[PDB]
């Protein structure tokens, strides 16, 4: 069993949570999970999990 | 009709073939291979039984000796004349002799094809090929000659299937007494050229064969049908195949 | 030689009271004889006592020459190169030791201290050597200096726990129990960095055999040749038939490098330059009218006239010296300047001798390694090409990659020997050679004393390389030589891990995961992974199966060559073999002679094996009735199991048939009375079953009395086995089914598959599940758990013997409880693999 | 093939004016008379012919792993025979230790 | 056995398109199938009103008819890729327990016993051959499906319904109307015309 | 016909070449021996007893080297590019004389190959002597030829060059003496018995999508029990 937090250790390169319970990081919503959430039309859930909870940031383009 | 539609090449009726560097010997004084010198005994019978099948002037120094598998000729019910006539129709630049289609075990049936000079005039686009390489290629094309059936199909079975039809009273009735031919291998054009097959209702399982001959809209219906077959009975809705 | 012993008549053996539960005593005796993992300890002890000393004293002779770069004096200008030559004379391995940090003598290192402190259970290796240094001068004079080096410790070698060099070998069970060791475990693992590692049994193809496989190559025939012994260096040749019509022989070894040679050049290099005899080595007769010969000759003729762009200059050369010289240029890595030496008549002689010495020892070394076997090797090479062309003709099928008739299982002794060879060269041979190079660079050759030679040898092996041998052996043991960490889930897991057989295309990936028809009796048909990529990849030894050790090949070879029934190879012509129909005889793959009757020879030596005095009981005798070949195998790595021999009265039965015929032809009306009934039976009796349980009868006594014998998967193809004693009794008078052996049914399962009760009443795929679940079951995972610091280990307090137990519980501790179970619907909480437990 | 009479090499075959000439790399040239009029050959069903199983059929009565049948041997009057089944046509051959062979072999 | 007697007398003649080996295997596979009347002894032994094994199968809760037959009556012929057990043990032998060119059906995977009666050693080996395929194909049903799933999704994921109910790839029509009816697959009912 | 071994042919041939007769007797046996020992006849191995003795192949190899190169001289016109060992010999000749040398030169392969096969199988001791005597007889025939005059000095030089080349090539298979080991030019030279520079990968050795890999399946490794068949 594992449940972590809204916060914890992150990867210095990607900014995403560390992998698994051993690193005290997060769990993976993988490629197939995004296929299911897209098939359902649940885009605000994708923003919540893939952006707000994983590594979402602000980019500035001229 | 299903047994009529079954690709029997000349190669699969052969036990062994020998490529001999020999010309035609109307007499018993010319030189032959020692192991096959006794073949001249049934040659004389072949001359005395075929007055109009005389050996021409342009016969080369190249002979292909063939040994027929008598079991395959029996299991497939293939006559000797069916082989000989098929070979003479497709290969006009050769001279063919054969022994008798004897019924006694231990006496083999021998097919001997003498090449003609015209066979060595054809291969000009590849000028670095000697007569030996040309004669070997002729042997390869002789073996691949179709004796029976349409090319591309191995086996042709007979299946029972059910179809609907409207009666004269307007009723739609499912008819169960209909026999089809489910083949092994696809040649839509070959099946189309047969006069025993309905050409408007040829159902190939090949998408590429359907695309080439029928078009993209028929190939679209073919992709739908072939995914359905793989899916089975718990298959998805039709709109996902679409 | 005629067999001597005559047994009592099979008509008088009383076995009708044998129950299938009595037949479990035979399995008990087999397991007691072989132990459960005894082959591991035996293999490691063979490596320690015989393998490593042989490898060091015979396979590591160093003889190199380096350019002298010292040019400061007149003698320095005259001196051109120095020859460094040495070999090791004494090799010893001791028991693991530890310093104790008292600045005192070494003390014994017990395995538990190594486990706790993260140390290595490694024993010291002591080596002695003789060094010869020769310096050469421009005029042609040479100076030789010899030194003898006292024994010194080079590094430490990992010690298998429970083996001869383990400290828990001179202790009793009580003393083992009191030093923190599991008194009931057998051992068989290595302690490295505080972890426990199992060097697993590895599947390898059988050496000295031709493995023909279809693939610009049409067909391929591989052949790995080993000159005799588990620790020898092997040399593989690949005979490729290419689409261009060519046949190329490629020799891969420690010296050549993936270079494909036209096949007829190998024959020419040995003095066989006539084409009519080179073809004769493959077809065995140029004057044959067979249609197989016509196919052979037509292919061989085409292959001769194919242009190889690499070997073109010597393709038409009928002078063997020029062919040897040409190839010596290709395979000598130090010849980077062609024609600079051809003006020297002594450098050309050096290259030719260097090439011939390499070729004699590297091409088919199992047929010989001297000059006198060159023609003998060419006769054998033409046999291999002949066999490969028979598959091309589609006369014969290619090799079955899955069958165990041509497979070997190699343990820690063999695997650690191969790792040792590649590490001893890297971290012992290289530092010594380099150290001698610096000694010669900074000092004149003629100034050197014997003390300087001894010091340079010992100083060059500093702590940089002393750790290298032990650390590289540790890395080989840990990295996986396919190894695996010892997981102590329970006692069943530990034993099942030590009996595991491991291996090194989509159609090939499915086929290797299936259970093969050669498995029954040797590989458990049920034990595999039930999920994932490892389904069917790891294999388990069946309960009575063992791994054979190498036998006395020399003793049997001298007897076969002293046998009047066998004509020696140097006395028969290739014509004599085919026109007289002789049968080739092999021993460990080496073709040694021919016999007129292959069946008679195999049956005569099988009877000599039943006495066991003339032919060793662990000798494989195979008769290939498809090609009339007799094969003797005595090499390490064969799977064997004991099988009870079935005897019959077919000789008396045949005579009675003849007497009935002789009476019938003479008008006699009572000819039927002369026929006796057929009888087949085993000599195993209920009293033998009782004597096994009383401890007064062992498997060795059963073997020595001719009641059972050991059978290998390649010899199993000459056997017709009754699957049980009930099937043998059903056919006791069946002359149309004459069994050679009778099986005990439980022998087809491994130890973890025998835990399942009434397993033949369960769907077999579920028995595979239990082999996994029984190894993941909580229990007493170790009896020495309080002395250990392990990770993720569960010690279940209470364990029970099953009320319905199996034979597997005689050898492993049961893990579980006899829970009362109700098979009912109770509220819906037990659906879909759910279960309701009593809280009490 | 043709073997040179001096260097015992495999001579190369060429065709000129209805004659087969063998030319060796040593300059020797010869004419074939009758036994060299075989350019190429191929035999079919090699895995099922009679010459493929000759040794196997000879050894069949002595191999104890072969199927036995309850039939009298007509030659030695033994009361069992060895039954073997070869090929894709499943040809059945009964053989005996004395030398008897159904199919008259 | 009657087919084997015809084989031994040379009375087996294949039709056009089959070798004698293939026709013999077709005859043996068809002859070794359980009849429908195998359930008469099974249903004579059981009480449908009380037997829990029968009620789980008959109602559709769990199990099938071949499961009950295998447990209670007999397993029958082991078929792998629609074939019997191929001779894989040295040229004409299926196992070390049967002779070469054996004619009996037991030598080629015909299991005569049920699971209640228990299987002999050769029957357990043939059963393990069939059951190993199930484990191999279950492992392949994950990896091989993933390869086809990922390629199908990347080729199709750009197909999106637009405001005309069409399916397009960013502008380019893939369908003039989704499913040619414009409907959701979750909103359909089977209705007879 | 009863064949016997004549030792005078070897003495005569060695006298012409101005070499010790023990060098002729030791064709095929010079491997592993110093040339001085071979010249003096010391350490000569005993006569062969096995029909698989490599000496029989070695001497038969030398015989066909002579016969192959002799027939190249006989058929020099046939070659489009005659070999280097013949072009210098017949360079000073016209085409008529170069297409000659067939009807004037003797054929010296009379019954060798048949007789060698018979003796190799029957008595390998006699086969070794037959092939050495045949080689010396072949040299003498091409030496003592006297007619016509225009061919005497052109076939006699070839008999010297070829027989010496055969003996020289066999001499090259003997034990070398002293030479600079760096003439090859790579700073080192390893012997045939050295193990220091052996291929390391030749010890730990016997001598496209993975169908079972979950590569396109994005599943956690801690959850892989969800794939259990049950
Ligand atoms: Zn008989």
């Amino acid at each position: 069993r594992y449940a972590v937090a809204s916060y914890g250790p992150t990867d210095a390169l990607t900014g995403q949570p560390l992998d698994g319970k051993r690193s005290h990081g997060g769990l993976r919503l993988g490629e197939m999970e995004h296929w299911v959430l897209t098939a359902q039309g649940a885009m605000q859930t994708i923003i919540e999990k893939s952006h707000d909870d994983s590594d979402g940031c602000i980019s500035y383009i001229c | 009709i299903a047994n009529s539609i079954e690709l029997i090449t000349f190669e699969r009726l052969i036990l062994q073939w020998h490529l001999l560097y020999e010309t035609y010997s109307s007499t018993k004084k010319n030189v032959m291979y020692p192991d096959f010198a006794s073949d001249v005994e049934w040659m004389t019978d072949f001359l005395e039984n075929h007055p109009l099948l005389q050996p021409p002037e342009d016969i080369a120094n190249w002979c292909i000796r063939l040994e027929l598998n008598k079991t395959t000729m029996i299991l497939k019910s293939i006559s000797l004349e069916s082989i000989i006539n098929s070979l003479r129709a497709k290969h006009p630049n050769t001279y063919i002799m054969h022994s008798v289609e004897n019924t006694a075990s231990g006496i083999p049936i021998i097919i001997r094809i003498y090449l003609r000079e015209s066979a060595f005039r054809r291969s000009t686009n590849t000028r670095m090929a000697t007569d030996e390489k040309i004669a070997v290629n002729v042997v390869d094309k002789l073996l691949n000659s179709t004796i029976r059936g349409i090319p591309g199909i191995k086996n042709a079975n007979v299946v029972k299937l059910m179809r609907h039809r409207v009666d004269a009273q307007g009723k739609l009735v499912r008819l169960d007494n209909i026999y089809a031919i489910k083949t092994n291998g696809t040649n839509i054009f070959g099946a189309m050229l047969d006069d025993n097959i309905d050409p408007y209702t040829i159902v190939s399982s090949s998408i590429g064969d359907t695309m080439e001959l029928y078009g993209i809209e028929a190939a679209r219906q073919k992709i739908i049908s072939e995914i359905r077959t793989v899916m089975g009975d718990k298959g998805p809705n039709h709109r996902h195949l679409l | 030689l005629r067999p001597q012993i005559t047994y009592g008549p099979i008509e008088t053996v009383d076995n009708e009271e044998l129950t299938e539960a009595d037949m479990l005593s035979f399995i008990s005796a087999a397991v007691n004889s072989t132990g459960l993992i005894g082959y591991n300890i035996k293999s490691f002890d063979d490596l320690m006592d015989n393998g490593i000393p042989q490898i060091v004293k015979q396979m590591f002779n160093v003889d190199i020459t380096y350019k002298d770069q010292r040019d400061h004096t007149e003698i320095d200008k005259l001196r051109e190169s120095v020859q460094i030559q040495f070999n090791f004379t004494d090799v010893n391995i001791e028991r693991p030791q530890h310093r104790n940090y008292s600045q005192g003598n070494k003390i014994n290192l017990l395995p538990n201290k190594a486990r706790l402190c993260g140390l290595s259970y490694s024993g010291p290796v002591n080596l002695a050597a003789e060094v010869i240094l020769t310096a050469h001068y421009s005029n042609g004079r040479q100076e030789v200096k010899r030194a003898s080096i006292p024994p010194f410790q080079v590094s430490t070698f990992p010690i298998m726990r429970g083996s001869n060099r383990c400290h828990t070998h001179h202790l009793s069970k009580t003393a083992k129990k009191e030093i923190g060791e599991d008194p009931n475990e057998p051992g068989g693992y290595f302690i490295a960095r505080g972890g426990e590692w199992v060097v697993d049994l590895l599947e390898n193809i059988r050496f000295n055999t031709l493995h023909i496989h279809y693939h610009n190559e049409i067909i391929r025939g591989e052949f790995i040749s080993q000159p005799g012994g588990a620790f020898e260096n092997s040399s593989q040749i690949i005979i490729r038939y290419m689409t261009t019509g060519a046949i190329t022989i490629e020799i891969n070894s420690t010296k050549f490098s993936k270079l494909r040679i036209p096949w007829y050049l190998i024959f020419r290099m040995f003095g066989m330059t006539g084409d009519d005899s080179i073809i004769e080595q493959v077809v065995f007769d140029l004057e044959s009218n067979s249609l197989v010969n016509t196919f052979m000759i037509e292919i061989l003729e085409k292959s001769i006239h194919v242009l190889d762009p690499i070997f073109q200059p010597v393709q038409h050369e009928l002078n063997r010296e020029k062919i040897i010289q040409f190839l010596s240029e290709k395979v000598s890595k130090f010849v980077s300047n062609p024609s600079a030496y051809k003006s020297d008549e002594n450098a050309v002689q050096y290259l030719n001798e260097r090439q011939l010495t390499i070729l004699d020892k590297i091409l088919l070394p199992h047929m010989g390694q001297t000059a006198d076997t060159r023609v003998r090797k060419l006769r054998f090479l033409g046999l291999l090409i002949h066999k490969i062309l028979l598959v091309i003709m589609n006369v014969f099928p290619p090799t079955d990659r899955d069958s165990y008739r041509t497979k070997r299982v190699h343990g820690s002794g063999v695997s650690l020997a191969k790792a040792f060879k590649a590490i001893f060269n890297t971290s012992v041979i290289a530092p010594i050679i380099n150290g001698f190079k610096e000694l010669l660079k900074q000092t004149a050759f003629e100034e050197l004393t014997q003390r300087n030679i001894i010091e340079a040898f010992s100083a060059a092996l500093s702590k940089n390389t002393a750790s290298d041998l032990n650390r590289s052996m540790e890395q080989s043991i840990i990295s996986g030589v396919s190894t695996q960490s010892l997981e102590r889930k329970n006692l069943l897991n530990t034993i099942s891990a030590l009996r595991t057989v491991n291996t090194h295309q989509t159609e090939r990936a499915d086929m290797m995961r299936r259970v093969h028809a050669s498995y029954p009796g040797y590989i458990c048909v049920a034990q595999s992974a039930d999920t994932g990529e490892k389904v069917g990849m790891s294999k388990q030894l069946a309960i009575t199966a063992n791994v054979c050790t190498a036998g006395e090949v020399l003793s049997l070879k001298q007897r076969l060559l002293s046998d009047p029934a066998i004509q020696q190879l140097a006395d028969v012509s290739n014509k004599d073999i085919v026109r007289k129909g002789l049968a080739r005889v092999f021993i460990n793959g080496e073709w040694i002679g021919c016999c007129t009757n292959a069946f008679e020879l195999a049956q005569r030596y099988r009877m000599l094996r039943r006495e066991g005095k003339v032919v060793h009981p662990h000798t494989t005798i195979y008769w290939d009735s498809m090609v009339d070949e007799v094969e003797f195998w005595l090499d390490v790595g064969r799977l064997t199991r004991p099988l009870l021999i079935v005897d019959n009265n077919i000789e008396k039965y045949n005579q009675a048939c003849y007497k009935a015929a002789e009476a019938r032809k003479k008008g006699d009306k009572d000819w039927e009375k002369h026929k006796i009934p057929f009888i087949q039976n085993t000599r195993f009796t209920p009293q033998m079953a009782k004597d096994i349980l009383a401890g007064t009868l062992t498997l060795e006594d059963l073997v020595a009395q001719g009641i059972c014998e050991f059978i290998t998967p390649e010899e199993a193809e000459n056997c017709l086995v009754a699957f049980s004693i009930i099937e043998l009794r059903k056919h006791k008078h069946d002359v149309t089914r004459r069994f050679t052996h009778v099986d005990v049914p439980q022998a087809i399962l491994g130890l973890a598959a025998l835990v399942s009760p009434y397993a033949n009443c369960t769907q077999p795929a579920r028995v595979t599940y239990e082999t996994n679940q029984g190894r993941q079951t909580g229990g007493w995972y170790c009896f020495s758990w309080p002395y250990r610091v392990d990770m993720n280990r569960f010690f279940q307090f209470y364990n029970e013997m099953p009320l319905v137990k199996t034979i597997a519980h005689n050898y492993v501790i049961p893990n579980g409880l006899n829970t009362i179970v109700a098979y009912m619907i109770y509220g819906g909480y037990n659906q879909e693999d759910s279960v309701i437990v009593s809280q009490s | 093939m043709k073997i040179c009479k001096a260097c015992s090499s495999c001579m190369v075959r060429t065709y000129v004016d209805g004659n087969i000439i063998f030319r060796c790399s040593c300059g020797e040239s010869v004419q074939g008379d009758s036994q060299n009029l075989l350019v190429s050959s191929k035999v079919y069903h090699t895995g099922e012919m009679e010459d493929k199983y000759k040794i196997f059929i000879k050894n069949a009565p002595f191999d104890p792993t072969n199927c036995q049948i309850k039939k009298d041997c007509p030659n030695c009057h033994l009361d069992y025979l060895t039954q073997i089944c070869i090929g894709s046509q499943k040809i059945i051959i009964l053989v005996c230790r004395c030398g008897y062979m159904s199919n008259r072999g | 056995e009657e087919i084997n007697n015809r084989l031994l007398h040379g009375d087996i003649m294949p039709p056009i398109g089959l070798t004698t080996h293939d026709f013999y295997e077709k005859l043996q596979l068809n002859a070794l199938k359980f009849p429908d009347r195998i359930l008469k002894p099974i249903m004579n032994s059981i009480n449908p009103e009380t037997n829990g094994l029968f009620q789980m199968v008959a109602t559709g809760a769990k199990g099938s008819n071949p499961n009950m037959i295998h447990i209670m009556a007999g397993i029958g012929q082991i078929e792998i890729n629609t074939q019997r057990i191929q001779p894989q043990f040295s040229f004409g032998r299926t196992l070390v327990y049967y002779p070469r060119f054996a004619l009996e059906a037991q030598a080629y995977g015909f299991i005569c016993n049920s699971y209640i009666a228990g299987l002999t050693s050769p029957e357990f080996i043939f059963g393990e051959m069939n059951g190993r395929f199930d484990l191999i194909n279950k492992a392949l049903s994950t990896s091989s499906t993933g390869y086809a799933n990922r390629k199908a999704i990347f080729g199709l994921q750009s197909c999106i319904v637009d405001y005309y109910r069409r399916v397009s790839i960013d502008t380019r029509l893939v369908q003039q109307l989704y499913g040619e009816d414009g409907l959701d697959a979750r909103q359909l009912e089977t209705v007879r015309f | 016909e009863p064949w016997t071994f004549d030792y005078g042919k070897i003495i005569k041939t060695a006298k012409i070449l101005d070499i010790s007769p023990a060098v002729i007797e030791a064709i095929g046996a010079m491997e592993g021996r110093s040339y001085a020992d071979i010249r003096e006849g010391q350490g000569a191995p005993p006569p062969p007893t096995s029909m698989d003795d490599p000496r029989l192949m070695a001497v038969d190899s030398a015989v066909r080297i002579f016969l192959y190169n002799y027939n190249c001289l006989r058929h020099v016109s046939t070659f489009n590019k005659p070999p280097i060992h013949v072009e210098r010999l017949v360079k000073h000749l016209s085409y008529e004389e170069k297409e000659d040398l067939e009807k004037v030169l003797p054929n010296v392969v009379n019954e060798y190959h048949t007789t060698f096969k018979h003796l190799r199988v029957t008595d390998p001791a006699s086969a070794l002597l037959y092939s050495i005597e045949f080689l010396c007889i072949s040299f003498l025939t091409l030496y003592e030829i006297k007619e016509p005059s225009w061919v005497v000095n052109i076939v006699r030089e070839f008999a010297l060059t070829e027989l010496n080349t055969i003996i020289q090539s066999e001499k090259l298979l003997s034990k070398p003496g002293a030479f600079n080991f760096m003439i090859f030019g790579e700073d080192f030279v390893c012997s045939g018995e050295d193990s220091s520079m052996d291929d390391i990968s030749a010890y730990s050795s016997p001598g496209l999508d993975d169908p079972f890999s979950i590569e396109d399946v994005d599943i956690s490794l801690d959850v892989l029990d969800n794939l259990a068949p049950q």
